[PDB]
């Protein structure tokens, strides 16, 4: 043929089929040998998600949400994903005792469950109701963006103490229970409200530690709410939603490292 | 420990860096010494 | 177009001088007009040679850049281009990405451009060593006055004088010529001065006497001549543009290179275009295409292996340089090893090129002398006071003295006024009875008669060192059968006694012998000559015979030759042994030339010519069947009449061939013919006449002391020191630089597997990229280069010296075998281990295996900063990003780790390591400087930003590690059931 002869060519197939069988085979050993070594309810290396990110759900383009007031498919893009996201916070969502719970009104401290272990059924998760984000089809005019802090297991969020000065200075400073978010540009040329659990511009407390997708099935994280009444139109805002804490930092190369990036423009 | 578990998210990569640079230097020597056994 | 200057040429030495003038417009007397030689200078053009045109050193670097690799290579780099054009105008990307991995690239090509080049390098200046030849001036006779001229301005037609000291200006017909001798071996490759005279002698005017020629020189006496060719017209002038034009060709390393470069070459296209498809069919836009497509190239292509051959041949070359054996040309270090035959010049080649006493006949018994340079073999007499009384004559009865100034260097060597055989013998005693001087002090001479065309013998008359004498002693040398005539006693054992026509045939016995052995034989007497009939004041008539010059006592003979340097025969049965042909090819008389053949062993004791079977059985040479004579010697006037075919046909049915007598051009014939057979030649010459030969040649290799410029300047190889040993040494490296490059290939080659299996997954699974083009460029470019230069110091696996040469339309450097294991076995092992320790990296920090198919779209999204892990945790874009690098830097590792193994594995093609050890301290510095420079590139801190390296925990290393061992293990089992049956299977499958 090209090579060999037909017997050869047969040789060389039987030889390679259980070569590459026991290659196979061994590659699979290796991988079983790994997952023995590793935990079902945490993983072994937790570093690299270390300070939490902050993600919203309106999908940028490119850190940016442009868009028309006077035209209606100009912002129903940016709806998709906001509905996407509260969809899941629906009360037929969270049903019965089991696996959910009502928990304090009002920011309150963290919950331990126990261990990262079996030992107990589905840890129980705090209730959130999207009903907390008062006025927010979405903001047609002056967008109603909703945050958000990543899960990590075991990650106690701690707030910032009133011991020297902050940039909110003070102001409904519920030192002990609150991890805050404040959204800024000089350059104000805005309107910041902010909606979220008990009235504040927070994230509670009591929705921690999160225990895992194995040990958490159906948990809620908890949201929060911001809407830019802005008076401005037709150019370019640059905006940053920043989260301040102990365990939260930021990093000039991951620009999503505990704060926001969005560039607003109602161009109508 | 329970609230305070910071140490859980951390990680001593400026100690590995050290160690691996220690490492990486004392192979290169080491090289040197067998490859100059003779020139 | 050189056809015409292979042939032998046509002359008019057969003319009359009259004849001659009519001919050429001109003057015997006179010579030519001022205005005739300028008008003939107008129209033949200057005397002068003209060197072939070059091509640019431009064009050369540049036909480098677009050899297979480097095309992929531009291929890749404008790709890169392309895309980063196609992204500054859609999305504005920041990122400097397909920019500077294009810029890369590109000097990726011009750098090994530089290598390649440096390989493939042509040091040519043969019609530069020609047109040395050629005097500055001339002296002509034009208008019956005689002029200098430059000798450019010489032109067909005038007269030309030449004395002792000048170079031949031109070829000149001899019309007048007073004791002129010539050195010929320009045309002859032999020193001994050719006399010069009008009268035709010989139908060869190669051979003739009224012909001297342009490339040699006068050497005694004055001539007269008429010019009949001038400038490329000349006779070896004609060589000079032979030489000069004759096309270099491709070396057999070259074509090897070559023809692996398109295996690879193949195969990256193939699946570099079977997997563009294959992504456009799965719906990747073209964007993406081409960036799979770069990164495909990057992995297929081994973009230091190239550069590795360069650095392996040089460092060979080095190693050759230390034993006196300079190589010219990079990729002649290897020609030698593939050679089958050699094809030898025998004058200061096989030879010393030095008339050397090798046998004495005294006292009825044949004596051998050392011949060897060094003086290697033994003594041969002493004790005789025959010896003492030939010695003495040696001694006396020669008018040979050795230079000022020598009594630094060794006898043999140094430089002696007068002619060989009276150097030979001032040599001799000089040797075994110390300072001649001395002996010529004691014994003043008185009166002699210098050596006559019509004597035929050369006499002296001394004054006896023996006091109680103190009276005259006559001695005589000259051809062996005059001094016999001369003879009536002979001294035996120290008496005389009278010459009974018993001892009378035993000279002729011995004379007979020592001629047959292609020897020059003298014969010494003297005769003390009676004291009352000669007083201490008795005038000696050297005119006149004043004295007796017969009834003399002969004492002895001794014979002379050109002998063997001492290496010579040993390196002549070793390159046989190795299955090497070695045909002798020489301008010298067939008898000498025949006789060195036996004596180092080109004709081996017992095979026989034509020549030899019929003198021997007593029968005509035609009633001899060829067939039954494995030995043949052909002169060249024979060889000129004889067709390429039929030169073919004694090319093969001889193995023991000697061609004597041959031209440049007959040289360069046989060398042909050998190529023609399909066989790799090798010429070792020293000679001028050597010089289109050793172009032709695959490999030219000239003698560095004895050599000529011009030989040097056509050879691709200098054994500076003359050892004839370096081509035994030069023909053993070149194989085993043959065999390293096969484990360094391989070695080099394994590692493109676990470089293109992750793009691959890429695609058809859809899974974040294990490893990047970036790190790609940080193996082949970094890591992997000083292992795969390292064995090219590996041992020989075996007794390479015993095989046959290489068939190099069989043997090739890169084979189907070599592929199957480095692509389909070891590689494939490879590959795994990275993508192990890329499982690992992800699965420790939240992704498990099983939730990675499939997640690259939502992975690779830069607006998505909340991917779900499988244990439910968020990251954002630059964080999951990081773990990637962390993969793309782990796996990088795990190659530099499976690496390990596949270096000790590529150490031994057959042998265990177990076996060959670990002795190669290159190698074991590859280990280190390798994982010292992974680590560096690691944790060295900034390099995550050029390079997109991140810092390993140590548990990271380790991943690879079950594989490493596996390749080991799995190399070594296969290896032994290759020794362990020599049958084939493993062996055809695999064996390299
Ligand atoms: C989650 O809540 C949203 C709230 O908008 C639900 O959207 C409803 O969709 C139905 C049918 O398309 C409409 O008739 C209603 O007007 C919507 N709102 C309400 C309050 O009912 C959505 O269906 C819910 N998703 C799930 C999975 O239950
Ligand atoms: C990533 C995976 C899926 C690709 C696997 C590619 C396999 C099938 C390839 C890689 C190397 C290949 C072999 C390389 C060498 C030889 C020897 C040659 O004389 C015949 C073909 C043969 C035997 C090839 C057959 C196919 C082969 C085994
Ligand atoms: C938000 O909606 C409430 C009614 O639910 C309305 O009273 C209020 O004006 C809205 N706020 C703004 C700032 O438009
Ligand atoms: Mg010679
Ligand atoms: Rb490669
Ligand atoms: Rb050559
Ligand atoms: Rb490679």
């Amino acid at each position: 043929f090209l090579g060999r002869t037909g017997s050869s060519w047969f040789k060389i197939f039987l030889f390679y089929l259980i070569f590459y069988g026991c290659l196979a085979g061994i590659f699979i050993g290796t991988i079983q040998v790994l997952l023995l070594t590793l935990s079902d309810f945490e993983p072994k290396y937790q570093d690299r998600v270390a300070p939490p990110g902050l993600s919203h759900a309106p999908y940028a383009i490119k850190t940016e949400i442009s868009f028309s007031i006077s035209n209606p498919k100009s912002y129903e893009s940016f709806v998709k994903s906001m509905h996407k996201l509260m969809d899941l916070y629906n009360e037929s969502s969270q049903a019965g005792n089991s696996p959910f719970e009502d928990c304090s009104d009002t920011p309150a401290d963290y919950i331990k469950r126990g261990d990262l272990d079996d030992s107990q059924g589905q840890k129980k998760a705090c209730r959130f109701s999207r009903m907390w984000l008062k006025n927010c089809g979405y903001a047609e005019g002056k967008p109603c963006v909703v945050a958000k802090l990543n899960r990590i297991i075991g990650f106690y969020p701690k707030p910032l103490k009133n011991t020297t000065d902050l940039p909110e200075e003070l102001q409904a400073n519920y030192n002990q229970y609150v991890l805050p978010l404040r959204c800024a540009a000089r350059e104000k040329i805005g309107s910041i409200e902010y909606f979220g659990l008990g009235g504040y511009a927070g994230f509670p407390l009591q929705y921690y530690p999160y225990y895992g997708k194995r040990l958490q099935k159906k948990y809620l994280q908890p949201l929060l709410a911001i809407q830019f009444t802005n008076l401005t139109q037709n150019m370019e805002l640059r905006i940053e939603c920043k989260v301040y804490g102990e365990n939260i930092d930021y990093s000039e190369k991951d620009r999503f490292r505990g704060r926001f990036e969005v560039k607003i423009e109602v161009k109508s | 420990e329970g609230p305070d578990n910071d140490e859980r998210f951390t990680y001593d990569y400026y100690r590995l860096r050290v160690v691996g640079l220690i490492v990486a230097a004392v192979l290169c020597v080491i090289g040197i010494i067998i490859l100059l056994a003779g020139k | 177009l050189d056809e015409l200057k292979k042939e032998v040429s046509m002359d008019d030495h057969k003319l009359s001088l009259d004849e001659l003038h009519n001919k050429y417009g001109t003057d015997l007397t006179r010579g030519l007009t001022n205005a005739r030689a300028k008008e003939i200078l107008a129209r033949d053009g200057p005397n002068s040679l003209t060197p072939p045109p070059t091509t640019p050193e431009w064009i050369k670097f540049c036909r480098q850049l677009f050899g297979g690799f480097s095309i992929l290579l531009w291929i890749g780099a404008i790709l890169c281009f392309l895309a980063y054009g196609i992204q500054a105008a859609t999305e504005d990307e920041p990122a400097n990405d397909n920019l500077y991995l294009g810029v890369v690239l590109s000097t990726v090509v011009i750098v090994t451009g530089c290598f390649s080049y440096y390989q493939e390098a042509k040091s040519s200046r043969i019609m530069d060593s020609f047109k040395n030849m050629v005097p500055q001036q001339a002296l002509v006779i034009r208008d019956g006055e005689k002029s200098t001229i430059n000798a450019e301005f010489v032109v067909a037609g005038d007269l030309v004088e030449v004395k002792g000291g000048d170079r031949i200006p031109a070829d000149l017909r001899i019309i007048s010529a007073h004791g002129c001798k010539v050195d010929n071996s320009s045309l002859t490759g032999e020193s001994e001065p050719q006399t010069r005279s009008p009268e035709f002698s010989s139908e060869n005017p190669l051979e003739t006497r009224n012909i001297a020629f342009f490339s040699t020189n006068c050497v005694e006496g004055t001539a007269r001549g008429v010019v009949v060719y001038t400038g490329d017209r000349t006779v070896m002038g004609r060589i000079a543009t032979l030489a000069s034009g004759l096309e270099v060709g491709r070396t057999p390393i070259a074509i090897e290179i070559e023809h692996f470069i398109h295996i690879i070459t193949g195969v990256a296209v193939f699946l570099g275009v079977s997997f563009f498809i294959l992504s456009l069919i799965l719906g990747y836009s073209w964007l993406e295409a081409v960036i799979f497509l770069i990164g495909i190239i990057v992995a297929n292509v081994p973009e230091g292996l190239l550069a590795t051959v360069t650095v392996c041949l040089t460092l060979t070359a080095k190693r050759m340089a230390r034993k006196n054996c300079l190589v010219k040309n990079l990729e002649a270090v290897e020609t030698l090893g593939s050679t089958s035959t050699i094809c030898s010049d025998k004058t200061g080649t096989l030879t010393q090129n030095r008339m050397t006493v090798a046998h004495m006949w005294f006292d009825n018994q044949i004596h051998e002398a050392d011949t060897t340079e060094n003086q290697s073999g033994a003594a041969f007499d002493k004790t005789s006071a025959t010896w003492s009384a030939l010695s003495r004559i040696a001694a006396l009865c020669n008018r040979a003295v050795f230079q000022a100034g020598q009594d630094n260097v060794p006898i043999l060597k140094r430089s002696v006024a007068g002619d060989a055989s009276e150097s030979a013998l001032l040599k001799c005693i000089e040797l075994c009875c110390g300072s001649v001087q001395g002996m010529r002090d004691r014994n003043p001479k008185i009166v002699e008669i210098p050596f006559n065309s019509t004597n035929k013998y050369q006499l002296s008359i001394h004054e006896n060192e023996k006091s109680s004498e103190s009276r005259y002693l006559l001695v005589m040398k000259g051809a062996p059968e005059r001094i016999l005539d001369r003879c009536s006693t002979i001294l035996l054992n120290g008496a005389e006694e009278p010459l009974k026509e018993d001892m009378k045939e035993a000279f002729q016995n011995a004379y007979l012998e020592l001629g047959g052995l292609g020897e020059r034989v003298l014969g010494f007497c003297h005769f003390a000559l009676p004291e009352d009939k000669y007083n201490e004041g008795y005038p000696f008539d050297a005119d006149e015979p004043n004295f007796p010059t017969t009834d003399l006592c002969f004492v002895g003979l001794m014979a002379m030759i050109d002998p063997p340097r001492a290496a010579v025969p040993d390196a002549v049965g070793k390159c046989r042994s190795a299955g090497i042909k070695v045909i002798m090819v020489t301008g010298d008389h067939p008898i000498t030339a025949k006789a060195i053949a036996k004596g180092v062993g080109i004709i081996s004791e017992g095979n026989e010519t034509i020549e030899d079977i019929a003198a021997r059985l007593n029968i005509p040479i035609g009633q001899v069947n060829p067939r039954d004579a494995k030995a043949c010697v052909v002169h060249g006037s024979d060889l000129k009449d004889l067709s390429t075919e039929v030169l073919d046909d004694i090319l093969h049915y001889h193995t023991e061939i000697v061609f004597a007598r041959t031209s440049p051009q007959q040289k360069l014939i046989i060398v042909e013919g050998c190529q023609r057979q399909g066989a790799i030649v090798a010429v070792t010459g020293d000679g001028v006449n050597d010089s289109p030969a050793l172009k032709k040649a695959d490999i030219g290799v000239a003698m560095g002391i004895s050599g000529s410029d011009v030989s040097k300047q056509a050879a691709d190889m200098i054994l500076l020191d003359d050892n004839f040993a370096s081509i035994v040494t030069g023909v053993e490296e070149g194989r085993l630089i043959f065999d390293n490059l096969k484990k360094s290939i391989a070695y080099t080659l394994t590692s493109n597997i676990p470089e293109i299996t992750p793009f691959l997954v890429f695609i058809i699974g859809n899974v974040p990229l294990p490893l990047g083009t970036v790190t790609i460029l940080c193996i082949d470019l970094g890591t992997d280069m000083v292992p795969a230069i390292s064995l090219a110091y590996e041992q020989a696996e075996s007794d390479i010296m015993k095989r046959q040469p290489r068939n190099p339309k069989t043997d090739k450097l890169v084979n189907e075998r070599l592929i199957s294991m480095a692509y389909g076995q070891i590689g494939m092992i490879q590959a795994l281990g990275g993508f192990f320790s890329y499982f690992v990296i992800l699965a420790e920090n939240g992704f498990l295996p099983m939730d990675l198919i499939g997640k690259r779209v939502r992975w690779d999204d830069r607006w998505i900063s909340d991917v779900e892990d499988s244990f439910g945790q968020q990251w954002t874009y630059e964080q999951r990003k990081i773990v990637e690098f962390t993969c793309h830097t782990s796996f990088f590792i795990s190659i530099v780790v499976v690496q390990w193994a596949d270096l000790i594995i590529c150490k031994t093609r057959r042998n265990s390591i177990f076996q060959q050890g670990m002795k190669n301290k290159i190698l074991i510095f590859g280990l280190f400087e390798e994982t010292a420079l992974a680590a560096f590139l690691s944790y060295c801190p900034g390099t995550d930003v050029a390079l997109r390296m991140y810092p390993l925990k140590p548990s990271w290393w380790f991943c690879a590690f079950p594989y490493s061992l596996i390749i080991f293990l799995y190399d070594e089992m296969r290896r032994f059931i290759i020794r362990r049956s020599p049958g084939g299977w493993v062996e055809q499958e695999t064996y390299y």
